[PDB]
């Protein structure tokens, strides 16, 4: 497949790293009475484990010689669950945070004492703010093809220079 | 008649894309001004209406029409049949080439820049009216046909969209698994 | 020496003088602002070039200012 | 005195030979450069696929070389027409 | 010119507050001061200085 | 006679669309009375340079033998 | 009580409730669904 890698399931590589790290955690759990805590600890960190590996061998990942899987973000639509998807995931989180952010500057900067309540929060006022950034895909495009997205170049302060 | 008789009589733009370039001064020429926004609609729509025409006119079966110019290569499909003509006949596909490439770069030679609204050209107006048309007619009709021409261009634009979906996505336009 | 110079901007407050650690500045008669007074610079050699001239000064951008200068045994600070 | 305001350059920008010129046959002269250019190098891919005409760089031909060379020509000489055009030339 | 509460605009260059606005507090009626607009900022400079004098030339008016 | 003026050239690139505003005018005067510029600009093409070096050297290795002495690498 | 209201409307109050209730929200989803080194799950 893409730059000669194969998929996790049919490496032989792959399939030797989950003996050997099951193998490990049987050979330290082989000093413990059965029904103690800490073999009934080291059971379930095995079965963690077992579920670890055999979630990626039909996950559809790629692994390489090494025995690893990797990851693909040429813009394949086919290993979108490694970047795209988690890629719209963070955007939309992202973009919510600076966006509600960024109202509850310019709600409070319209008085007596701007300053007072960025460091004494209005919770009342930022609570009702910090859920209103749940389409702000649409709040942030109506303010840029309004004019209240950016200001004029005669409103920013700038150095001597330019 | 007005051009927004299905949208209300109202000029339809959602998402204000015709107000960008004015809203804001922070990209200083870099979306189109109004008239080249005009030619763009026009000439997307004249080669949707001349595309849509020649792959129903070159489907065989079903509808179909399989009209066929005699000597030509045969092709099933339209996906394929550009670059089984082009390596076929070379002398033709580069006389038909060369006479989209001069008639396409003459449309704005002579006119000035269409970027900017620095033209002097009504948007769409190639030199093209060879039949006296609109030198005959009254200034009516002249106006009518021009939204005829766009309405038109607008419907052939969405089937070329509804034909390209079908082939990248399978279930995508279902008026289409059932019609071919 | 240093160089010390005085632009118009200087609303006369003394607040230079007064921080001045060598005595390099005084207060002059004036006629163009409310106080009647400017700074001046008058013995520039005794000065050291500390800046707490400009450190006082109220004005923006500053009335008082000073450039570095070749040094002398006095601007160097040194008592040996 | 290079230096130009507004849509379009002076006819001097072109040069000595070139500001003289009409429109219309830089025009021309410029379609046969791209032409020439083209057809040379067809005719030195093709060499270079026949067999026995490829050996020891062989498909190389000085005329073909120079119709290569020529393709920027061509691109020079158009600009140079809507230059003069737009200087109702 | 401005008169006392105008609401202006810095035309200093090398001001902590140009292309910034701000309101006049007393113009200098005596013609002998050559700054004698004194203007008055909610945001203070590197300085912590909240205000400063002007001339009529260096100061916009908005509206 | 023949051959061209730089000052000619650089005053003439403006674009029409106004975009890089007045263009080069002006750069010939700026480059030729001043040293500075000149050591900047030279300076920054031989970086690139022995740079390229660097990396053409160890991949395509000119001279006989090279890539062999694995420390002068 | 509007003062301990206010007291507890100050800065570095409301980040470190913030980031407790923020970093449990991360502690509790890889408790459920563990090593999601992607969607497949
Ligand atoms: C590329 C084609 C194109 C272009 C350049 C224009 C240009 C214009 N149209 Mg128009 N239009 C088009 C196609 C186009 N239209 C189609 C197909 C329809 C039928 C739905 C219409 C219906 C229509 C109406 C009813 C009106 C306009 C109007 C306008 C004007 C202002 C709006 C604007 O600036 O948007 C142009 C800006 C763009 C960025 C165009 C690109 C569109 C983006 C990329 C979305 C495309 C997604 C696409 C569907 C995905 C493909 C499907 C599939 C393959 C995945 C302007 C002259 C208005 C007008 O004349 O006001 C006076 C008006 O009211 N248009
Ligand atoms: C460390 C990583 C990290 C992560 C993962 C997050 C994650 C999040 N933060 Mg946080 N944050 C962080 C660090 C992080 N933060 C840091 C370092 C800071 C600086 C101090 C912040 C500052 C901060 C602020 C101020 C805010 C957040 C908020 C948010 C949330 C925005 C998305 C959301 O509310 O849910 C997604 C919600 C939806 C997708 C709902 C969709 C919309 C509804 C209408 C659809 C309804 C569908 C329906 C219910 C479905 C049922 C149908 C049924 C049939 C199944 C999100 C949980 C915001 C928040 O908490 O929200 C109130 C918020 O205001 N963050
Ligand atoms: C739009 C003009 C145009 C273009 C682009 C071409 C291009 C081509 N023709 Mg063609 N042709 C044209 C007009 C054109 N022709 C006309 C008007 C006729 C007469 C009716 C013919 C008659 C003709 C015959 C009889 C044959 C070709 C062949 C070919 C191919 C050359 C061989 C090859 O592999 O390419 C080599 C590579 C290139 C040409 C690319 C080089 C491009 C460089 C970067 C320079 C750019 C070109 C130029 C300066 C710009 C043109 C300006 C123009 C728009 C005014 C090539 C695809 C031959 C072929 O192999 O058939 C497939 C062949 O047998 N043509
Ligand atoms: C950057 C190169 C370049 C430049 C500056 C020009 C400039 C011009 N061309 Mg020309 N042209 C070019 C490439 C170029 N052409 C190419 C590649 C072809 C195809 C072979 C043509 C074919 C052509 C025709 C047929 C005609 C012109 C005409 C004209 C003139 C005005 C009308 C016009 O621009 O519409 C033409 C618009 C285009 C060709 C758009 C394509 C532009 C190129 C391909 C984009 C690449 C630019 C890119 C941003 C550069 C990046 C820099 C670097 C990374 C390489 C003008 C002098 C007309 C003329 O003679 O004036 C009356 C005319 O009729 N051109
Ligand atoms: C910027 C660098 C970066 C990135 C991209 C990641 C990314 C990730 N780390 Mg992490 N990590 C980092 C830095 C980073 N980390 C650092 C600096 C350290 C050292 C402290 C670690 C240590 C670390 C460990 C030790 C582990 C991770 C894990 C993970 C995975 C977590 C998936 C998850 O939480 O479930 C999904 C969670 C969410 C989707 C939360 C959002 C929920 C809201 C409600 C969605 C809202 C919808 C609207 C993910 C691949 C774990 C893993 O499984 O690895 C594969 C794991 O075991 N990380
Ligand atoms: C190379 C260019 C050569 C042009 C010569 C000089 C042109 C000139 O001086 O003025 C240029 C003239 C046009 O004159 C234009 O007038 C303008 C008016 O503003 C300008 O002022 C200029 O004078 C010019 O641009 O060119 C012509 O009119 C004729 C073009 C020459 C035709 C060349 C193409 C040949 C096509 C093949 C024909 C085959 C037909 C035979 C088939 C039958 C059986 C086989
Ligand atoms: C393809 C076109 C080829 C050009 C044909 C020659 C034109 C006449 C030559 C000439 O000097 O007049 C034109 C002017 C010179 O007269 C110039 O004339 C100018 C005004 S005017 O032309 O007299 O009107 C004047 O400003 C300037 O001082 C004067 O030098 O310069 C040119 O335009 C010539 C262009 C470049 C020619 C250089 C030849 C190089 C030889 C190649 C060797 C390669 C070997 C391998
Ligand atoms: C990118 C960083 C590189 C390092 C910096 C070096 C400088 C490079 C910048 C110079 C070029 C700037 C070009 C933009 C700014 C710009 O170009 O504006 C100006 C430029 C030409 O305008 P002029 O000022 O020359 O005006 C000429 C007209 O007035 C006609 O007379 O517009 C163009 O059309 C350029 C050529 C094609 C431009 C578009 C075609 C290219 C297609 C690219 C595909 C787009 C992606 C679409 C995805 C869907
Ligand atoms: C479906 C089907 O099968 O149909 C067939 C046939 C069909 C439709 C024909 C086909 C085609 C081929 C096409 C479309 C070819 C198009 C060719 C084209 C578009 C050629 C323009 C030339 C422009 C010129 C010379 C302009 C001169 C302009 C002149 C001379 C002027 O001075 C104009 C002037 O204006 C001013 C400035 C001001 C006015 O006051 C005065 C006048 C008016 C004098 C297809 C694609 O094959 C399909
Ligand atoms: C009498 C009259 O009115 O006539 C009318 C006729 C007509 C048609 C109506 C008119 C028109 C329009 C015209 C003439 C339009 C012309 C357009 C034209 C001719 C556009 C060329 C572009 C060339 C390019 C981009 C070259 C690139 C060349 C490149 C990128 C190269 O690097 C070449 C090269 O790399 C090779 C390939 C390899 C090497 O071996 C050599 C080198 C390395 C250097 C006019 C103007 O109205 C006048
Ligand atoms: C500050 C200053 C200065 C400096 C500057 C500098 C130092 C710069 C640098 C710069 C740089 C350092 C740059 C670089 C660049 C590079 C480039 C731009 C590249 C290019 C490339 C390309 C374009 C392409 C390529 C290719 C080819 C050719 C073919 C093959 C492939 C490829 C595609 C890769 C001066 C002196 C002016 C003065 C003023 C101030
Ligand atoms: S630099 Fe120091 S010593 Fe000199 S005048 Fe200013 S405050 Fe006084
Ligand atoms: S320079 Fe500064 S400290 Fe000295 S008198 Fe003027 S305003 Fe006062």
């Amino acid at each position: 497949d893409i730059s000669g890698l194969t998929p996790c399931k049919e490496s032989k590589q792959f399939a030797k790293r989950e003996k050997q790290a099951l193998k490990k955690l049987q050979a330290s759990l082989k000093l413990y009475a059965d029904d103690s805590a800490p073999a009934l600890a080291i059971k379930a960190t095995m079965e963690k484990t077992k579920k670890r590996f055999d979630n990626y061998g039909k996950y559809g990942l790629l692994c390489g010689s090494d025995g690893l899987p990797h990851l693909i973000v040429s813009g394949d639509q086919r290993h979108w669950g490694e970047f795209i998807t988690p890629g719209i995931l963070f955007l939309y989180i992202a973009g919510w945070i600076g966006w509600v952010g960024r109202s509850y500057l310019i709600a409070i900067r319209d008085e007596k004492k701007p300053t007072q309540k960025e460091i004494i929060i209005d919770v009342p006022l930022a609570s009702r703010l910090l859920f209103r950034g749940f389409s702000w895909p649409v709040a942030a495009y109506r303010e840029l093809l309004n004019g209240e997205l950016v200001d004029a170049a005669a409103a920013a302060a700038a150095a001597a220079a330019a | 008649a007005t051009g927004f008789e299905e949208v209300g009589g109202k000029p339809w733009d959602p998402l204000s894309l015709g107000k960008l370039e004015d809203a804001n001064d922070t990209f200083p020429n870099m979306f189109p001004k109004s008239q080249y926004l005009q030619e763009s609609e026009i000439k997307h729509g004249r080669m949707s209406m001349l595309a849509w025409t020649g792959v129903w006119a070159t489907h065989v079966g079903g509808m179909g029409l399989g009209m066929h110019i005699p000597g030509m290569p045969v092709e099933s499909d339209w996906t394929k049949a550009l670059g089984v003509f082009a390596a076929e006949q070379p002398a033709l596909f580069g006389a038909i080439l060369l006479f989209i490439s001069i008639a396409e770069g003459e449309s704005v030679g002579h006119s000035g820049d269409n970027w900017r609204n620095m033209s002097t050209k009504e948007p769409g107006n190639l030199g093209f009216d060879w039949m006296g048309l609109t030198r005959k007619l009254s200034e009516e009709q002249v106006a009518r046909y021009k939204i005829v021409e766009l309405k038109n261009g607008r419907a052939a634009m969405i089937a070329m969209a509804s034909l390209f979906a079908m082939e990248a996505i399978p279930g995508s336009v279902p008026i289409m698994n059932v019609f071919n | 020496s240093h160089s010390v110079k005085i632009y118009d901007t200087c609303i006369g407050c003394t607040q230079c003088v007064r921080a001045c650690p060598t005595d390099v500045l005084e207060m002059i008669p004036w006629g163009g602002c409310k106080a009647k007074q400017i700074a001046s610079a008058p013995r520039t050699e005794d000065c050291v070039g500390c800046k707490r001239c400009e450190s006082a000064c109220p004005t923006d951008f500053l009335s008082v200012r000073v450039y570095l200068w070749h040094e002398t045994t006095r601007s160097m600070g040194l008592a040996y | 005195d290079m230096t130009w305001e507004g849509e379009y350059p002076p006819s001097k920008v072109l040069g000595p030979i070139m500001s003289k010129m009409p429109s219309g046959l830089l025009g021309l002269i410029s379609i046969a450069c791209a032409a020439v250019c083209v057809y040379s190098i067809a005719q030195s891919g093709v060499l270079q696929q026949q067999p026995g005409a490829y050996e020891n760089g062989s498909w190389v031909k000085w005329y073909y070389v120079l119709g290569s060379f020529g393709g920027p020509l061509a691109w020079g000489t158009h600009v140079a027409s809507w230059i003069q055009r737009k200087n109702g030339m | 010119g401005p008169k006392r509460g105008a609401k202006v605009k810095i035309l200093r260059k090398e001001s902590y507050w140009y292309k910034g606005t701000g309101s006049v507090v007393a113009v200098d009626q005596d013609p002998n001061t050559r700054y004698p607009v004194v203007v008055r900022f909610n945001k203070v400079n590197y300085a912590n200085v909240s205000t400063n004098n002007y001339a009529l030339d260096e100061i916009q008016e908005v509206e | 006679g023949i051959g061209h003026n730089m000052k000619e050239i650089l005053d003439a690139h403006r674009p029409p669309g106004g975009r890089l505003g007045a263009g080069h005018v002006g750069l010939f005067e700026t480059i030729t009375n001043s040293l500075h510029m000149q050591l900047g600009l030279a300076l920054a093409a031989l970086g690139v340079a022995t740079s390229l070096t660097a990396q053409h050297m160890y991949a395509l290795t000119p001279y006989a033998y090279l890539s062999k002495d694995f420390t002068t690498e | 009580m509007r003062d301990l209201k206010t007291y507890l409307s100050v800065a570095p109050v409301a980040s470190t409730l913030w980031f407790a209730a923020l970093a449990g929200l991360l502690i509790e989803i890889n408790r459920l669904f563990p090593d999601a080194l992607t969607f497949p799950f």
